[PDB]
């Protein structure tokens, strides 16, 4: 299945994943395409606390969902 | 020294959009492509007179930085509001295209799930157990949606109103799923996961319905909040804005797979307190720098701009231009020069004539002419304390770039 | 263990509603009339408002305030009064001693950070004596930073006043250097002396910013706290309790300052229902925060205890009001001439259900209750409004059956 | 020398301290007037990062200064 995430570079990337993939695996895939190491990714989707050890299917994250990397910066 | 050129703005509350526009204008001049420039102008909805002023700024010698006056009178008044408008509007555009994919939805749903947990329990419903949420995650609570005045008040009255129907809608769908799993023997573990999913999906639509209801009242409130003059921009809206400026579209395929398609790709990076990220990404074309969560500024990549003035020379120009708006209109009845700005104009041209003069002998005579320009205005500009000090400060700045000027 | 809990209507006024409810329960328990009137004087209540509240405090101390009493008298009168007092005493404390104020201690963080940045833009080496990256949340989530435009105004103020700070610093250090002529100062020691001088100048800068243009920004903070529906934070819940108690810091025979009160009231703050882990007092007022979005009231057992559920209180209050609306009417049935004597017998029969020991005895008091309802049915459905009253009375009864069946 | 702190109970208490006292000892004295253990205290004064190991005199905290305990709770 495809998954999307909005980057910190004003773009959108796509990932190929399976429902059994953990959030940890997704973060590693994000490290592959972006540069962000996993421990710097602040990843959010639909108010869910995406714990590294649980899975996409655990969080009911379905086909073509969009996750978001955040820095929460203001000015 | 990889990337140390920093350019500030006047921002009163508009630092983000000023900083984006300055960063963009440096890019557009570096990529001297007339259809990239015109397409972005079209995306920003600029009128032709504003395009004319900006196009003349893009005509500027690519080896000279934009001055504060060019920035303060041309770039931020035009592009500050234009980029603010586009960023606020594309937020709603994205929400109308696919609401579930929007940062607004993913951030606001946290409050919606929390509130429905509380209201479900006020209604003595056991569905309150299917939610884990104490509204403590800063990854969500620091979203811009929660800084909109009264939005959470309105969300609280919507949730309390709509709770009984949510309970009844859950019951119907759980009845249906029990009859669909008639023939299976489900543990207590599986039944709880099935229920949480049914409630999850209902609550997600509650978040979108709240924003869309009453002719998109609350969705419009968020757009105009982002659009109000001096409202501090967050990085959520910076990214929405850069998606818009590039013309990003998520488009489906022959095979049915979605991939992002751009009109004009521009690599954007975000720095914090001057420092680049620890990791390696691209070599960026636009850099936005956040300072202590209170200011935004522009870092110009070396590959995009390089000034060929020493900084001793750059300080001298900037000081002359800042004499020109502070004192320029005052009268100086000396030969051609009626205004002090007429005199400063000729001083600036004389420094450029010194720099480009071919040999040391010809440079000395342009230096001599520079001194005679100073001689012509000295009686009346020493006839005032503030202008006497400015004439003195001007002279010392000039002396410090003499080693640079003599090459 | 302090487990009553009482909610409010709050549309952003929750802190003050919850404070008012907690206070009125306290004032009724502390039967003292000079405490009650002294608090009313501090809140500036007019006499007709005092009359309404005094009538509520006369209510039987073993019966809780009803939901209608809270919503129609307590929140409209005291919600505004406590909000006004908390905002006004915020300014009072600042005028009394600005440095002792939460406003000063929280805003000064931004002021020092801004002066670090402004000193560096101004090429002063004083920017080195400051450590501050404006990241400490103990300061950044204070209410002062949620005031619209305040940090914008603080930035143009700081840019205005920086050169004067530089000159005043030089003045005092010249004086300090000559005061330390005969001592041999290490360079670290000189750095502590300098950092201290700059610190004291900046502290006055923060207070002067708030006081400038006859207290413009100080007043903006007061009016922000005072605006209807603005969310109260615990800083101002705390200002408010100092005001209500009449706390004054007073110097004594030896010259030592000690707090003096008109009326001491022990206040605690709970989080998400949980009491503090540590042992403090036996509290008289408890305010409960829920997920940083709502405030409610926890009533201590020592301050009031009723043995009716909130549903049981709803049922008995409704019967007492049926007794007042219809009681004088005739009910030609058995011994009962009045409907009010019939309703009283209903009230006693419900209490006999509550106190009946086991499920078998509860079942027979329930049976007698239905036969009481039966006795009056021939005459009570040929009356239009009272048949409707019987239906809601019965549904109210069903709502307290789970509570009544516990014995 | 006296210093003051605003409690989490709507009051003001006083402490007896010396300029050489560490912030840790101040918190111990606060624990000894309120109930709060030191590691639960969020102690505030004039924008200063009061590190447990540094002292009142390190932070230029003079006699009769008022510190503040905060919870930063909203509603």
């Amino acid at each position: 299945m495809q998954i999307f995430v909005k980057t910190l570079t004003g773009k959108t990337i796509t990932l190929e994943v399976e429902p059994s993939d953990t959030i940890e695996n997704v973060k590693a895939k994000i490290q592959d395409k972006e540069g962000i190491p996993p421990d710097q990714q602040r990843l959010i989707f639909a108010g869910k606390q995406l714990e590294d050890g649980r899975t996409l299917s655990d969080y009911n994250i379905q086909k073509e969902s969009t996750l978001h990397l955040v820095l929460r910066l203001r000015g | 020294g990889v990337n140390m050129f920093n350019v500030d703005n006047s921002g009163k509350g508009n630092c983000l959009y000023y900083a984006y526009s300055i960063s963009l204008m440096y890019y557009l001049r570096a990529k001297n492509n007339v259809k990239i420039t015109e397409d972005i102008f079209n995306k920003l909805g600029l009128k032709e007179e504003d395009r004319a002023r900006l196009r003349k700024l893009l005509s500027k010698d690519p080896d000279r930085a934009f001055t504060r006056d060019e920035i303060k009178t041309i770039i931020e008044p035009i592009l500050g509001r234009a980029t603010r408008d586009l960023a606020a509007e594309h937020t709603k555009v994205e929400f109308k295209s696919s609401p579930h994919d929007t940062p607004l939805f993913s951030s606001l749903h946290y409050a919606v799930e929390f509130g429905f947990k509380r209201s479900l329990q006020i209604n003595e419903s056991e569905l309150t157990l299917l939610i884990d949420n104490d509204f403590s995650n800063p990854d969500y609570t620091e979203a811009e949606i929660y800084k909109v005045s009264g939005l959470l008040d309105a969300l609280q009255e919507y949730i309390l109103t709509r709770t009984p129907s949510v309970i009844e809608e859950f019951n119907r769908q759980w009845e249906n799923k029990k009859q669909e799993l008639k023939e299976q023997s489900l543990t207590e573990k599986e039944i709880q996961v099935h229920q949480a999913t049914i409630l999850d999906n209902i609550l997600r639509k509650e978040t979108i319905d709240f924003l869309l209801a009453e002719n998109e009242k609350h969705l419009d409130e968020y757009r105009e909040h982002l659009r109000r003059e001096f409202v501090w921009g967050s990085e959520e809206t910076l990214m929405v804005l850069h998606r818009a400026i590039q013309g990003e579209r998520m488009v489906r395929n022959h095979e049915g797979r979605i991939e992002p398609v751009y009109d004009h790709e521009i690599i954007l990076h975000v720095h914090r307190n001057g420092a680049s990220p620890s990791y390696q990404a691209g070599s960026p074309e636009m850099i936005l720098n956040n300072e202590g969560n209170v200011h935004w500024t522009s870092i110009i990549p070396d590959a995009i701009f390089t000034s060929k003035l020493t900084d001793k020379e750059e300080k001298l120009l900037d000081m002359l231009e800042r004499m020109q708006s502070e004192y320029g209109s005052k009268e100086l009845g000396v030969e051609k020069y009626s205004s002090i700005s007429d005199w400063l104009s000729d001083l600036m041209k004389q420094i450029e004539l010194i720099k480009t003069s071919p040999t040391a002998v010809t440079k000395q005579k342009e230096i001599e002419l520079f001194f005679q320009l100073l001689a012509k205005a000295t009686p009346k500009l020493a006839s005032e304390p503030a202008l006497r000090m400015s004439l003195g400060t001007l002279f010392s700045n000039f002396l410090e770039c003499i080693p640079a000027l003599m090459v």
